[PDB]
This record gives C-alpha cells, sequence and structure tokens, in this order.
C-alpha cells in the first residue's frame, strides 16, 4: 500500500520571482518519493489549467516534467480550482476511492472574485473522492484561504522550511 | 422677430427683385452700406412693395404718411389711405384687430443708390412718429408673383438667391456668379410652387430666415435638406437575474439592413445591443452558472437605455415606442413612454434624457406596477449565446413646433403632426446614409425630382456632389471633395437595386466609368437610397464595421510612444478602435514555443482611453495586477488585436474557454531587451 501524488502548480503572475522555489520544491519532493510504487503528477495553473505530466510512476517521465517545470513563465490570472480539477479528474479516472491519493498545492493563496469558493467546492470535492488536500504556501501566502481549501491547518505550511515537515507527515 | 415683409427692385414695375427683407419698424431705408451683394447698376430701387399687418395698441384716427408720398399708394384693410399724393385721411383702427397693410412705391428717377424711405402714422393729439416696433407684423406666410406662399418670390426660388444676414435683417438677394462666388456663400434654390421644398413642416423662407425652431439642424436650415426627426433606442448596461446576478455594459448601434451587397427600402428604426463578453468577477464562468438557474427557471432583465435623435428636427410630446427584441423575433418588451409629459426635448444630436443626467431603468425602482421582462431557461441560453439584442423603435414622433406669424413665436402645434409628414418627405427625397463622422449610420434626406410628375418639372436639380456638401458638410478646399481630411476616394457608394441601375445608366450615357470622377454630373431622384461607406472597414449585414484588414490593423499600430513589461501606449485611431474587441499579450520563447499571458476569451479587454487621446494596452490587468516577468531577454512580448467579427464571446462546444483558435492580428512584437 502506497501513495498517488499530485501537485497543483501556481504559474500566475503573482508568484513569478519565486518560480524558482517552487520548482525546488517539487524537485526536492520527486527525489524523496522514489519509490517504483508511487506515481506523481505536475499540474500548472494561472488564468486555465495544463496538465504538465499525467500521473505515472516512470522515472524518465518524471525527470522529462521536471525539465518541463523548469522552463515555466509564471503569468496570469490565479485560478487554482482549475488546477484541483484536473487533479479530482485524474483521481476519478485512477479509481476514485480506491487509491491513496494526495494533492500538494503550491501557491501564495491571493485569489480574487469567485475562485476562493469555487476552489473550497473544488477541494471539497478531492476529500469526497478520498485524497487529502495540503497547501503549501509561497511568499506572504494568505493563511486563512488556504486552511479553506486544505483538510486543516495541519496541512498548511511555508515553502520556506516545508520539505521537512511534509515528509515526516508522510 | 419683425414687421413688414418688403420688396425691392432695380426696374420700376415690380419684376426684378434685389432685396426680400423685413424691418422691425417703419424704418423701412436700406442704406448704401447695406448693398455689397447687389451689382452697382441694380443698386438703384426703381420701386418697392411692403406687405402685412397692423395691431394697434390704442384705439384712435391715425393719419399715414410716408417719406415719398407722390411716388406711393397705400391700403389698410383694402381702402387706400395713400394715393399718388399726401392724401392725408384720418382712419379708425380699433385695438386687438389685425388690418391688412400694402404699400407701393414707384420712382422714375432714382438719383440714390438705395432707398430712405420711412412710414409714418399720427394720432389726434398730433403726435407724428415712425411707427414704432410693436405695430407691424409680417403677412400670414403659411400653406407680387408667389406661388407657394411662402414669401420668397417665383423668379428667385428658380434662378437662385443668396442670404445674407445684416445687423438684424436677412437679405434675400438673386445669386450673380462673379460676385458671390468670390465671397464664399451659397447658392439656394427652391420650390416655386412647394412651400416646404423638403416637403417637410418649416417653409423655405422660415428655414432661410430663421424664423424656425431654434433645435432644428443647422444644415436643414437649406430649404433642399429634410428637417425630421430619427430616434433609436441606446442600451448602456443590462443587468441579469433569477426571478422569485449579472451586470453587464452594453454597445448599441444604430442599424440599415442591406439586402441580397445592396442599400435597403425601409424607413424603420433600428438598434442592435452588443452585450460586454469580458469577465465582471474573477472566477466566472456560464453566466447560468453565476446565477443558480435550473432547467425550469425564469430569468428577469433590466437595463438602462436613453433615447437618440439622428435627425435633423426636435421632438417634444411623444416618444416613439420599442420592442426589445431576442433572436429573429421573440419580443421580450414594449417599452413605452408616458405621453406628453416629457421631462426636456429630445434634439437633433442629442439624447434622451440628457447626458448629463441619469438615464432611463426600463422598470425604474420607484415603479411597482412596471412590466417585468423575463426569459425562459431556453432564451437565457440564447442571449449567453448571442450576446446580443435588438431595439425596433416606431415612428410615431408626435406633434411639431412651427413658426407662427402672428406671434412671432415658434409653438408646438397640436393640429401638426410628424405622422402627416414623414411620408411626404420619404416620397419627394432621396436618401444618403453616411458613416464617415465616427462610423455610426447616419441618414439624410435631400429634396429631389421625381422626373416623373408633370408638378415636379420646376424643382431644383440635385447632384450627388451638391447633395453631400449641403446634407453632411464634405467641402472642397483645394479641388477635392472631402469629409474632415477624408478625401470622398477614401469612401464607398453603394446603391439600391433601382438606383443602381439609374447611377449605371447616367455613367454610360456620360461615357464616365468611375463615379467619382462625375459627382457633379450624376443627378439624384426622390426615392432613392444611398449608402456611403468607409472603406477602411468590414460591414456586417446591418452595416456595423465590423473588421478591418489585417494591414490596416497592422499599420494604425505602427506608432508606440511607450512600451514596458506593463505595456503599450500608442496613438491609435479612434475609428480602429472602435473595431476591436480586445487583445491578447503572449510571451514567446526562443524556439517558437508560446504562451499566452490573458489567455481566456472574456479576458481581452486591457486596452483603454486616455485624456491624453493615447490608448494604454495593459498588460498588468489580467497578470494578478503586476508589470510582465521577462526571464529572459531574448523572448519575445507579442500582441494581438481581434477584431469584433473575429470575438469568441462564449467557450467552445467542448467547454474550452482558452485564445485558442481566435483569429487574431499580430500588432506588435519585440524581445525582452527592446522594450526595457
Ligand atoms: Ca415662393
Ligand atoms: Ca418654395
Ligand atoms: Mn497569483
Ligand atoms: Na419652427
Ligand atoms: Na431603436
Amino acid at each position: 500500500r502506497a501513495f498517488d501524488l499530485y501537485f497543483v502548480l501556481d504559474k500566475s503572475g503573482s508568484v513569478a520571482n519565486n518560480w524558482i522555489e517552487i520548482y525546488n520544491f517539487v524537485q526536492q519532493l520527486a527525489e524523496r518519493f522514489v519509490s517504483p510504487e508511487m506515481r506523481l503528477s505536475f499540474i500548472v495553473f494561472s488564468s486555465q489549467a495544463t496538465i504538465i505530466l499525467p500521473l505515472t510512476g516512470d522515472r524518465g517521465k518524471i525527470s522529462k516534467g521536471l525539465e518541463d517545470l523548469k522552463r515555466v513563465s509564471p503569468v496570469g490570472e490565479t485560478y487554482i480550482h482549475e488546477g484541483l480539477k484536473l487533479a479530482n479528474e485524474q483521481i476519478q479516472k485512477a479509481g476514485g476511492l480506491k487509491t491513496s491519493s494526495i494533492i500538494i498545492a503550491l501557491t501564495d493563496g491571493k485569489l480574487d472574485g469567485l475562485v476562493p469558493s469555487y476552489a473550497e467546492k473544488e477541494a471539497k470535492i478531492s476529500r469526497s473522492l478520498g485524497a487529502s488536500v495540503y497547501c503549501v504556501g509561497v511568499l506572504d501566502f494568505e493563511q486563512a484561504q488556504l486552511e479553506r481549501i486544505a483538510d486543516s491547518k495541519e496541512q498548511v505550511f511555508p515553502v520556506k522550511g516545508g520539505f521537512q515537515a511534509l515528509k515526516g507527515i508522510i | 422677430s419683425q414687421g413688414l415683409l418688403g420688396y425691392y427692385f432695380s426696374d420700376l414695375n415690380f419684376q426684378a427683385p434685389m432685396v426680400v427683407t423685413s424691418s422691425t419698424t417703419g424704418d423701412l431705408s436700406i442704406p448704401s452700406s447695406e448693398l455689397e451683394n447687389i451689382p452697382s447698376e441694380n443698386q438703384y430701387f426703381q420701386s418697392a412693395i411692403w406687405s402685412g399687418f397692423i395691431k394697434v395698441k390704442k384705439s384712435d384716427e391715425y393719419t399715414f404718411a410716408t417719406s415719398a408720398d407722390n411716388h406711393v399708394t397705400m391700403w389698410v384693410d383694402d381702402q387706400e389711405v395713400i394715393n399718388k399724393a399726401s392724401n392725408s385721411n384720418k382712419i379708425r383702427l380699433e385695438k386687438g384687430r389685425l388690418y391688412q397693410i400694402k404699400i407701393q412705391y414707384q420712382r422714375e428717377n432714382p438719383t440714390e443708390k438705395g432707398l430712405d424711405f420711412k412710414l409714418y402714422w399720427t394720432d389726434s393729439q398730433n403726435k407724428k412718429e415712425v411707427i414704432s416696433s410693436d405695430n407691424l407684423q409680417l403677412p400670414e406666410l403659411k400653406q407680387v408673383p408667389d406661388r407657394d406662399n411662402d414669401g420668397i418670390p417665383d423668379s428667385l426660388e428658380v434662378e437662385g438667391y443668396t442670404v445674407d444676414v445684416k445687423n438684424k435683417r436677412t437679405f434675400l438677394s438673386p445669386w450673380i456668379s462673379n460676385i458671390h462666388e468670390k465671397k464664399g456663400l451659397t447658392k439656394y434654390k427652391s420650390s416655386p410652387e412647394k412651400w416646404s421644398t423638403a416637403s417637410d413642416p418649416y417653409s423655405d423662407f422660415e428655414k432661410v430666415t430663421g424664423r424656425i425652431d431654434k433645435n432644428v439642424s443647422p444644415e436643414a436650415r437649406h430649404p433642399l435638406v429634410a428637417a425630421y426627426p430619427i430616434v433609436h433606442v441606446d442600451m448602456e448596461n443590462i443587468i441579469l437575474s433569477k426571478n422569485e446576478t449579472i451586470s453587464k455594459n452594453t454597445s448599441t448601434s444604430r442599424t440599415h439592413t442591406s439586402e441580397v451587397v445592396s442599400a435597403g427600402f425601409s424607413n424603420s428604426n433600428s438598434s442592435t445591443v452588443a452585450i460586454d463578453h469580458s469577465l465582471s468577477l474573477a472566477g466566472e464562468r456560464t453566466w447560468a452558472e453565476t446565477m443558480g438557474l435550473n432547467t425550469a427557471d425564469t430569468a428577469r432583465l433590466n437595463a438602462n437605455i436613453r433615447y437618440v435623435n439622428t435627425g435633423t428636427a426636435p421632438i417634444y410630446n411623444v416618444l416613439p415606442t420599442t420592442s426589445l427584441v431576442l433572436g429573429k423575433n421573440q419580443t421580450l418588451a414594449t417599452i413605452k413612454a408616458k405621453e406628453n409629459q416629457l421631462s426636456q426635448i429630445l434634439a437633433p444630436n442629442n439624447y434622451y434624457p440628457s447626458k448629463n443626467l441619469a438615464p432611463i431603468a426600463l422598470n425604474a425602482q420607484d415603479d411597482f406596477s412596471s412590466t417585468p421582462i423575463t426569459m425562459n431557461y431556453n432564451q437565457f441560453l440564447e442571449l449567453e449565446k448571442t450576446k446580443q439584442l435588438r431595439l425596433d423603435t416606431d415612428q410615431v414622433y408626435g406633434n411639431i413646433a412651427t413658426y407662427n406669424f402672428e406671434n412671432g413665436r415658434v409653438r408646438v402645434d397640436t393640429g401638426s403632426n410628424w405622422s402627416e409628414v414623414l411620408p411626404q418627405i420619404q416620397e419627394t427625397t432621396a436618401r444618403i446614409i453616411f458613416n464617415g463622422k465616427d462610423l455610426n449610420l447616419v441618414e439624410r434626406r435631400i429634396a429631389a425630382v421625381n422626373p416623373s410628375d408633370p408638378l415636379e418639372t420646376t424643382k431644383p436639380d440635385m447632384t450627388l456632389k451638391e447633395a453631400l456638401k449641403i446634407a453632411f458638410g464634405f467641402n472642397e478646399p483645394n479641388g477635392n471633395l472631402q469629409y474632415q481630411g477624408k478625401d470622398i476616394t477614401e469612401f464607398d457608394f453603394n446603391f439600391d437595386q433601382q438606383t443602381s441601375q439609374n447611377i449605371k445608366n447616367q455613367l454610360a450615357e456620360l461615357n464616365a466609368t468611375n463615379i467619382y470622377t462625375v459627382l457633379d454630373k450624376i443627378k439624384l431622384n426622390a426615392k432613392m437610397n444611398i449608402l456611403i461607406r468607409d472603406k477602411r472597414f468590414h460591414y456586417d449585414r446591418n452595416n456595423i464595421a465590423v473588421g478591418a484588414d489585417e494591414s490596416v490593423v497592422k499599420e494604425a499600430h505602427r506608432e508606440v510612444i511607450n512600451s514596458s513589461t506593463e505595456g503599450l501606449l500608442l496613438n491609435i485611431d479612434k475609428d480602429i478602435r472602435k473595431i476591436l474587441s480586445g487583445y491578447i499579450v503572449e510571451i514567446e520563447d526562443t524556439e517558437g514555443l508560446k504562451e499566452v499571458i490573458n489567455d481566456r476569451y472574456d479576458m481581452l479587454n486591457i486596452s483603454s482611453l486616455r485624456q491624453d487621446g493615447k490608448t494604454f494596452i495593459d498588460f498588468k490587468k489580467y497578470n494578478d495586477k503586476l508589470p510582465l516577468y521577462i526571464s529572459n531577454p531574448n523572448y519575445k512580448v507579442n500582441v494581438y488585436a481581434v477584431t469584433k467579427e473575429n470575438t469568441i464571446i462564449n467557450p467552445s462546444e467542448n467547454g474550452d474557454t482558452s485564445t485558442n483558435g481566435i483569429k487574431k492580428i499580430l500588432i506588435f512584437s519585440k524581445k525582452g531587451y527592446e522594450i526595457g
């Protein structure tokens, strides 16, 4: 028994000077969870959401996904809900309640308009499918906003210093 | 206004009129000074006639007298009062009653230019003065050779006349080639058989003399340009809700429907409304989802509107009635205004209510009994899918403010109605629809001949050149007919099917292959329709400009005043802006790979106008409010314009909301280091 891991990555303009913090965080998680039983997927979102790496355990594909993430130029609005949607879709198709699934979202949690409520809803859908939602805060992230997405404050960490904590919690 | 209508002749026998004018008092003189537009030899007046009424303020006996009693006959209510001598005859006059006046003057031996002539009266206490201002008034010139009773002598209307403004007086004088060309006043012609040559409510004389509603368009003061109102509804914003919220701006355009490549025939009023397809709030999706609208619900609609008069005459007591329409022909609503309770007047080139005031709401909030405007589910999806409405406005305009010759005032006359006048205008004029002002269709009608009517035989000839000048203000500063810096050849001529044949035959008859060569030779007839359109643009079937060639679009963006990670500052021409629904910003890598910043059909509204007149194309607006971060100076920032005809207004059938697939036009492309 082991895990399916979903990276939901904010590439909006508001985090562009910190893409490197986000990339590094992803690489360093991809390097820890190297077991052949583990599968990862990389998702990026700004004003659209895109699967950069479909859920997979092949080591070559992941590596290729990382090179891909490295090329990201962050720009756009912050439609986090479209990122969680793409995670949820892949989870649904993976067996759903069958799998041990985990979403990690990287973002400053700075959401506008109807995005907080659509993220909240997508987050709840995620939990309804047997997945846990974690949020790793970038910069001066909005604490409350991320608590409303993640399972609880237990699953909300700063990016800076939250690799250690996040690996023990697994 | 004034007193007696005066006609001055250079001959001795009432045959060659040199001046038609009126004077406010008994001073009927025309000094040397005022004869500048009369040939020198013709400045010797050998006879004159005056005509009108006196109302007196005190009943009494009066003696009339003039400066030249031996040269004069005078009648008062058809009795002679002076006659070939200082026939000094007391006559009773009661106050409040009007008495017809006619003075005749014949002088063989004219030793002086102009005329020095004064009409006097003496009361029974022997006080003699020049008759003062509030006694003499004009003859009733409502529907001495003057067949149509407008006041302008038949000979002048047919041969042509100049209208010259003095200090108070208007001078109406015959046209002479080698004097009036040099000075820049127009040659008027009118029908001696038609009180209003344009068939409208104001006479040829009222028009050129300014005895007319102050609100009639200045061009419609020319007797060959029709004065009538043209009204459509302009919608500003709409609010949609679930019936027991979506707020969007709208743009509206008055419309003209061609047929199948050909100008149309109908005289209806219509406008089409575009509902803004750009986002209001950050996460928004489908209108339906934002609202909570399920399959059996209804939606309610409310909107702000103004009326718009693009005609040439005002409206006073009745707004036209309007159907709000969805799709081809689902009337959602009738929009009525309370008759005879207009809060202002609806003037040419103006709005109701005027721009300094709040607009009208389809359902005002005070009014608990206003009719709700509802949509069924299916219709609301239609509205979301087409984002378009149409407003059909009838031509019912109410009563007319006409001139009254006993008051000298302009008043709304309850026997005068625009419904009776409009058909006559439509029947006896040519219609030109022209879009050069700001690409809005503006309509004008010009008096023209029906070649088949035996009584139309004496109506002025109308060429296409004159019609454009007098109706729209094209002019010829340096040999070329133009409108505001734009040559006539920058505009396309399109005609209705029948006009088209007529024009084509005229050209063949002329051996001309090109209409621009022979604009002064092409004759207009009644019932022609001419559609004149800026050549830079593409037009839909309603004749709204909806796009432009890629080349034109690219050229209009050449002038890049300033560029930066925040956006572009450019000078773009007001017409071009009108045809762009938005812009797309894209970053490109060394290897040609592309990523749109504002990557959603509803995020293209990033351009805005500045007070200095310049356009800002705002990179921050959908970049979480920040300048673009260009990690590599060898990347390009490409910026694309999207035309109206190319706008996507909803997600793809497959639910794809990106800019993927949009026909867009490259208008700027620089590298990181080339911008700064
Ligand atoms: Ca006349
Ligand atoms: Ca006339
Ligand atoms: Mn952001
Ligand atoms: Na009038
Ligand atoms: Na209308």
